[PDB]
């Protein structure tokens, strides 16, 4: 039950002059009979009637304007298209000379945001007809509405002059060139009053609801893009620059000083070319100076905010008005402090940015599957409970910061809301939780010191930083440098920098290793192009610097970032898994990482942008002891390989090349040959050819066996090319012998559909093999659901009471009057009564579905919480109930974590894979 | 949704230590008796054979070979220097040619999942030159048995050892040698060889009967148009094969407007006069043409992982563009807005053989991905109110258009003749009411659906062969 309704009722009751009255008990509205009305309005159709009554009362009682000069519901017969329409005007304010000074149209608050185009269709035609017929002069068309700032209702007016912009083409340069935001009493010139920071009368808006925000995104999209679609460049990045300037100015302003992201119209007209551009350019210069690590004055010298020819300033002035009233840096405060501006950013991120080959964004279904398959939520919970810290996360190819955004949301929505019962209540752990998550306004503030990133693009880096500001981080960790640079090159002069540290590692080859990040999630680019000026330096810090596969250097970075036990969940292309020339890198991953899972993503997971096949690698870095065991096994079996190669080449030389059986060339071979021991010869041949051999070859002799095999001997004898990280041994033979000792199981899986079909024309979902949503919430308020249906039933019951009362009174006059002409009224009241029983019947159907919904509630929710027998959520009936039938609302779209049954790949990955 | 849970040690079963869902679905903990390629086959290395330039050769590049195992070679000669043939010659002169022997099974090395396996047997005396990326193997065991086994049974293993990488699946000789062939299946096939080969011979004989009874698209279109217009085909074959025309002076200026006198032009006019004798409502195409845009195609290679491009074989007589691109362009252009193929468009063949020149097609399937149509194409936008898009394509593929374009075409050789837009402007058509055009299209569609029933019976027979092979091998 809304409090502002009581506030309005009390304010109207305190008014001395009762010129407009409202009765909630009877649901009636009363006005003075002096004003002529063409229809007898007696029913409350919505909040629009209340708004109109309040505005009329305020105009009559506060502004000292005579009520008789106001005209309502004046009817004109207009010719619309090929038919005749009969629209009416809401408010007409005319002076003593009869000229219509104010043509005020009132629109319902529910459709206030959506119904903006109708001003072209419902207002312009009437004004044109009036000017054509009555020869009147309209000075300023005025539209009035209410604005909710700091939970207070204030005026909000838009002023448009038709004389100033006669043609439609000219109007485009205006870009919200209205006279002023608020009206002036005493016929004074309207003045725009700047929003003084921290000044109670006028400030930025908080508690902004969604219904104004999707519509806002919609009309800004329609204006800025203008139906262009997706051709990228200035249409998108300019919005980023404007938002960055807004954030910078909202940061640098002090309390009591107005914001510079405001249009001044003291002279009734602002110069859009000059006055806006100067302030916006200064703001963006300050933004690049402070928020984006200065980037040195050398870059600022050639910096430019927008393109002069490509981006007209009219859209800039249009957007300044839209974005001035909002609070981008700190306001938010939507639905108990949750983020609304962030979703307003992914809207526009998905639309205005055209993505092509070489510029992809990882789809959200894959990102959250990767994050949940690493068990990041329970990792963070265990880390907080034991070490009193949160895991350190880095994406060295962040791009638009998708992985970081979803990781931040995951941690915040898991450690605080969904899996809160896991954390301990101990005093020190409680204090750490207070320092990390408790402030509702700044719940996403742990990301300041924990989430890191790296993007080589300046534009995408700036976009990711702005997005991270909007969500609530503060950025300061998304470096806009290259991801492959040496560690000391990552400097930010801020809160402790974990990425700058480096140290040499003995087992890695005495190269730099950071080893401070708990989790690495990334989507490394295909065929990365190294910087020519730094290549000779950066390629010297990696083992496989010059192997002509630059992208395979990224797999090395992860080893240098993760600590012993770190979790890797990157998205590699299929070429890493099958191509022969990558055999070196596969012998790297096997040596240092414990490959725990591999998932074969389908071909359409990145279509239509790229058709290459990709796969998921979930691995964990080995400790020093395991790498030492690997090295000792490698040497132990390399010795055997060398000795075996010597013996086998000696045999193959003797039996065909016919060298003499002298003593000095092989001791054991000549000893066995002279002693006549061919069993040992056969054993050595078998051990060398441990592969490519069959049991039947036991019957072959030491001549025909070799002449039959031949090329396998030569293939095995050849050692690896690298020779620096693998040594002078055959990689395949020694690797097989080593992996025999260190054998461990490996999870492998395939996905047929990833829950979507991405194509240029449209979007078509398919069944999602990766995971399943919850649908059924784990916490649903029975009281709220009951009170909802209670409020609709009460709202209709008030109407059913007033209609019953009026039909009873009409029956009373029917019994009283002689019924000469009252028989028609009797028929009318009978018809409305029958309509009353029909609406009562549909209300009884509503009651029946309410009762069945209640039955569902006690069938599934006990103690206002979902009970454990449906926690695993295999119940088909519950899912079907929540996918439609008024239960579509509420609901939970979170990924469902099943602990009992294995239906989708995420379930087996979460259950059958043991980390640590 | 397929979980395998392999072991670490199983990764070292291949010399390049692969690990991916494919080839590890095939690698299984269970061990059975098996054969290697040393016992069932032998890879014949490719050699460049000497060829006479004058004597024509039959050549195919992957796409010509069908999935069912029938080769569709093109006959070309070295001294032609054909415009379309320039890239084929450049490929051939570098060694991209191959002469398979007799009794050897050829296996494609590009996209093995299409099952483009070809058997070369001693029955056919003619020898076909093949492209590279075909792995010749000499079957030590009966060639037919191994051909049938590789096409049906051991196809999963061949798909396993294929390496995708960034691009498309490929096959290599060493990977082929890596495949393990079960002892039991091969032993059962060798024990039931006589019965199995007799069964496959009978089924393939039935298939050849069904192919013989099938009737081609060109005959369908020609017969439908002749029946509708009452044209007598033997009369045209008498008039068309004359080589002597007696032309009067007055006949020169009949719908000519340029006073063209030539043997070809007057022969075409005589044939048209015979055709349009009883038919009325003859009208030019220049009045009802809206626009004509010539496509263009840059340098490209088979594959290339770029935007796809079509080929000259994609045009069909039925009037439907059979979209199945094989090659693509890897580099980008500046403008590509109209170079993509859209639904419901009319495509005209500019340069081709004197028979298949001016061939027209209509795009009816969903284009989805944008595909580049080559230079030897014309997008034709026409007045939809008077003439239907598919009717023009059917007329052009009929003898009505073939006879006109065999004399109008201007080319330096019979292998390629190039038409232009001028004759498209000046071409004369029988244009009945749109109802008649829809009726003609309906007759053609039903008579083509009948043939579709015939080939669906054909794959029914193919599946019967596959089932026989599988049931013989399994037990
Ligand atoms: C593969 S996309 C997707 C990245 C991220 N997963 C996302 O969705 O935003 C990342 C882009 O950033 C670029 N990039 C990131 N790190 C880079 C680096 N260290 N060097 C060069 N380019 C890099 C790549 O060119 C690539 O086009």
């Amino acid at each position: 039950m809304k409090n502002w309704q009581r506030i309005v009722e009390a304010k109207l009751e305190q008014q001395k002059h009762k010129v407009a009255e409202i009765s909630l008990e009877n649901g009636t509205v009363n006005y003075s009979k002096k004003i002529k009305h063409n229809r007898n309005l007696k029913a409350l159709t919505g909040d629009e009637e209340i708004v109109r009554a309040f505005l009329i009362d305020r105009l009559v009682n506060e502004l000292d304007y005579k009520p008789e000069y106001l005209e309502t519901e004046k009817e004109y017969t207009i010719k619309g298209g090929h038919s005749k329409i009969n629209p009416r005007v809401d408010v007409l304010v005319k002076d003593d000379k009869g000229n219509p000074f104010f043509f005020i149209e009132v629109k319902a608050p529910n459709k206030f945001e959506e119904d903006k185009d109708e001003i072209e269709g419902q207002l312009f035609a009437l004004a044109q007809a009036e000017e054509r017929d009555f020869k009147t002069k309209v000075k300023y068309l005025v539209y009035y509405t209410v604005e909710l700032i700091d939970d207070e209702i204030v005026d909000r007016a838009i002023i448009i002059d038709f004389e100033k912009y006669p043609t439609y083409t000219d109007w485009s340069n205006g870009g919200f060139i209205s006279t002023g935001t608020e009206l002036t009493a005493g016929y004074g010139e309207p003045k725009k009053q700047p929003l003084i920071k921290g000044h109670e009368k006028y400030d930025l808006r908080v508690r902004i609801d969604r219904e104004e925000i999707e519509g806002l995104g919609r009309n800004l999209h329609n204006v800025l893009w203008g139906g262009g679609g997706t051709n990228d460049s200035e249409i998108f990045y300019s919005l980023v620059n404007i938002i960055l300037a807004k954030i910078q100015d909202e940061y640098e302003k002090e309390d009591g000083q107005e914001y510079d992201f405001q249009v001044y119209q003291y002279g009734d007209n602002v110069e859009s070319p000059q006055k806006l551009f100067d302030r916006i350019n200064a703001l963006y210069k300050r933004a690049l100076r402070e928020q984006l690590n200065v980037t040195d004055e050398q870059k600022i010298a050639e910096d430019n905010v927008i393109n002069r020819n490509k981006f007209p300033l009219n859209k800039l002035v249009y957007t300044v008005q839209a974005l001035e009233s909002l609070s981008f840096l700190e306001g938010r405060n939507s639905l108990d402090g949750k983020d609304i501006l962030g979703d307003f950013f992914e809207s526009i991120i998905r639309d205005g940015f055209k993505q092509t080959k070489g510029q992809f964004f990882t789809p959200t279904p894959i990102v959250k599957f990767i994050l949940y398959a690493l068990q990041l939520d329970k990792l963070a919970i265990d880390r907080l409970n034991n070490d009193r810290e949160l895991p350190l996360i880095i994406d060295p190819s962040a791009g638009s910061g998708t992985f970081l955004i979803e990781a931040m949301k995951l941690i915040t929505k898991e450690v605080k809301y969904k899996q809160n019962h896991k954390v301990k209540s101990s005093r020190q752990i409680t204090k750490r939780f207070e320092e990390l998550f408790m402030p509702d306004h700044n719940e996403n503030k742990w990301a300041r010191e924990y989430l890191y990133g790296c993007e080589i693009n300046f534009d995408l880096g700036t976009a990711s930083k702005v997005n991270m500001i909007l969500h609530g981080d503060g950025s300061a960790n998304i470096f806009v440098q290259d991801g492959l640079l040496p560690f000391r090159f990552y400097v930010k002069e801020t809160s402790p920098n974990y990425l700058e540290t480096a140290s040499p590692d003995a087992l890695y080859g005495d190269k730099e290793v950071n080893g401070k990040f708990d989790v690495v999630v990334s989507n490394p680019p295909f065929s990365v192009d190294l910087d020519t000026q730094t290549q000779r330096e950066v390629r010297n810090a990696f083992l496989f610097g010059d192997k002509k596969n630059s992208e395979n250097l990224f797999i090395e970075r992860y080893y240098q970032l993760l600590k012993e036990g770190g979790r890797l969940g990157v998205v590699l292309p299929e070429s890493v898994f099958d191509t022969t020339e990558n055999k070196y890198i596969r012998l790297f991953i096997f040596k240092y990482f414990k490959v725990k899972a591999v998932v074969s993503l389908p071909q359409v997971t990145f279509e239509p942008f790229t058709s290459t096949k990709t796969s998921l690698l979930f691995a964990q870095k080995k400790t020093k002891e395991e790498v030492e065991q690997w090295n000792e096994l490698w040497d132990k079996y390399g010795k055997e390989w060398s000795l075996l190669k010597t013996r086998i080449n000696d045999y193959f030389s003797y039996f065909v090349k016919g060298r003499p059986l002298n003593k000095k060339w092989a001791p054991d071979v000549v000893k066995d040959i002279q002693e006549g021991n061919e069993d040992n010869i056969r054993k050595n041949i078998f051990r060398f050819l441990k592969d490519h051999i069959k049991e039947e070859d036991k019957n072959l002799e030491i001549k025909d066996l070799l002449i039959k095999y031949a090329e396998e001997i030569s293939s095995i004898s050849k050692h690896e090319k690298e020779t620096d990280v693998f040594g002078f041994y055959n990689a395949w033979w020694v690797f097989g012998e080593v992996a025999k000792e260190l054998d461990y199981p490996i999870f492998m899986a395939e996905a047929e559909n990833v829950g979507y079909k991405r194509t240029k024309k449209g979007e078509k979902p398919m069944p999602n093999d990766l995971y399943d949503l919850e649908y059924a919430p784990s916490t649903l308020d029975c009281e709220k659901v009951l009170s909802s249906f209670d409020i609709e039933i009460n709202a209709l019951e008030a109407s059913k009471t007033k209609l019953s009362v009026e039909k009873g009174l009409l029956e009373e006059k029917l019994k009283d009057k002689e019924d000469k002409e009252n028989e028609k009224i009797q028929k009318r009241l009978n018809k409305i009564s029958e309509l009353l029983e029909t609406i009562e019947n549909q209300l009884d159907s509503i009651r029946s579905k309410k009762l069945e919904v209640e039955g569902i509630l006690e069938k599934y929710y006990e103690n206002n919480k979902l009970k454990e027998e449906y926690s695993e959520r295999d119940d088909e009936e519950l899912i079907n109930h929540f996918k439609h039938g008024v239960l579509y609302q509420y609901r939970s779209e979170d990924i469902l974590l099943r602990n009992k049954t294995v239906h989708k790949i995420l379930d087996e990955i979460r259950q059958g894979v043991i980390w640590d | 949704g397929l979980i395998q849970r392999r072991n670490f040690s199983t990764f070292a079963s291949e010399p390049s230590v692969r690990f991916d869902f494919n080839y590890m679905k095939s690698v299984t903990p269970t061990t059975e008796e098996y054969y290697t390629y040393k016992s069932l086959f032998e890879v014949v290395p490719s050699t460049v054979p000497t060829l006479d330039e004058s004597e024509p050769f039959k050549y195919a590049e992957i796409g010509h070979v069908s999935k069912n195992g029938e080769v569709f070679p093109v006959t070309l000669s070295f001294e032609d220097r054909d415009e379309l043939n320039e890239d084929l010659f450049k490929k051939i002169e570098k060694g991209d040619i191959f002469l398979p022997e007799r009794g050897n099974i050829l296996i494609s090395a590009i996209r093995p999942y299409l099952n483009k396996i070809v058997l070369i047997k001693e029955d056919d005396k003619t020898d076909i030159y093949f492209t590279k990326a075909f792995i010749q193997i000499k079957p030590l065991i009966n060639s037919r048995i191994l051909y049938y086994a590789l096409r049906t049974i051991f196809s999963e293993k061949i798909n396993a050892v294929s390496r995708q990488g960034k691009g498309y699946p490929t096959l290599k000789e060493d990977d082929l040698k890596t495949i393990q062939f079960s002892k039991k299946v091969i032993d059962n096939l060798l024990a039931k060889e006589e019965e199995l080969i007799s069964n496959i011979d009978a089924l393939e004989k039935d298939i050849k009967e069904l192919k013989s009874i099938q009737r081609s698209k060109k005959e369908i279109v020609d017969e439908v148009f002749s029946s509708h217009f009452n044209i007598n085909m033997v009369e045209l074959m008498a008039l068309d094969s004359q080589r002597r025309v007696d032309v009067g002076l007055s006949s020169i200026s009949s719908l000519n407007s340029t006073i063209r006198y030539s043997y070809r032009w007057n022969k075409m006019k005589l044939i048209q006069k015979y055709l349009y004798r009883d038919i009325d409502c003859i009208e030019p195409l220049g009045k009802y043409i809206l626009s004509s845009n010539n496509g263009w195609s840059p340098e490209s290679v088979v594959g290339g992982e770029g935007i796809p491009i079509l080929g000259q074989e994609h045009l069909e007589f039925d009037g439907v563009l059979n979209v199945s691109p094989t090659k693509a362009t890897t580099k980008t252009k500046n403008n590509m807005e109209n170079f993509f193929i859209q639904e419901g468009d009319l495509f005209i063949s500019r340069g081709n053989t004197v028979d298949l020149v001016g061939l027209a097609c209509v795009v009816e399937t969903e284009v989805t991905e944008d595909i580049i149509y080559p230079d030897l194409y014309i997008r034709l936008k026409i007045d939809e109110k008077v003439i239907h898009k598919k009717y023009l394509a059917l007329l052009f593929n009929s003898f009505f258009g073939r006879l006109y374009f065999k004399y109008v075409s201007k080319g330096k050789n019979q292998t390629m003749v190039k038409i232009s837009s001028n004759e498209l402007l000046n071409y004369y058509l029988p244009i009945p009411p749109m109802e008649e055009q829809l009726e003609i299209v309906g007759k053609i569609e039903e008579q083509i659906g009948a043939q579709n029933e015939i080939e669906k019976q054909i794959e029914e027979k193919r599946n019967q062969i596959r089932v026989i092979i599988e049931e013989t091998a399994r037990s």
